[PDB]
């Protein structure tokens, strides 16, 4: 519902999200070749 | 869960060497584990 | 201490990180440590 949103906010207006009790499988994120950009600072993605 | 061989401990992302048993002491409800003097993680409670 | 580092218990930063980058921080945690038993041992020794 976040990544697949139909519209996103502006950068100025920045939308801040509530995630909790729930699992996270960010294999499927990093897999798909669909982000132009995927740097991570102080967590390897592979092991998350 | 094992208790008495030495094994890889792994509760809720935090992890080690060592072995396990259950505790002497007590804690409280909303306590989720302790550190004996200084980096000893000396006691957890099952999360499951 | 951390000693700067991200933290200090080396598990979690093995586990945070890949040896690319995790060599640093695990690098900036034993200049440290080092100079910590270093200090140790000459003040034992000086004692007896």
């Amino acid at each position: 519902e976040v990544f697949n949103a139909t519209r996103f906010a502006s950068v100025y207006a920045w939308n801040r999200k509530r995630i909790s009790n729930c699992v996270a499988d960010y294999s499927v994120l990093y897999n798909s070749a669909s982000f132009s950009t995927f740097k991570c600072y102080g967590v390897s993605p592979t092991k998350l | 869960l094992v208790k008495n061989k030495c094994v890889n401990f792994n509760f809720n992302g935090l992890t080690g060497t060592g072995v396990l048993t259950e505790s002497n002491k007590k804690f409280l409800p909303f306590q989720q584990f302790g550190r004996d003097i200084a980096d000893t993680t000396d006691a957890v409670r099952d999360p499951q | 201490s951390n000693f700067g580092a991200i933290s200090s218990v080396l598990n979690d930063i093995l586990s945070r990180l890949d040896p690319p980058e995790a060599e640093v921080q695990i690098d900036r945690l034993i200049t440290g440590r080092l100079q910590s038993l270093q200090t140790y041992v000459t003040q034992q020794l000086i004692r007896a």
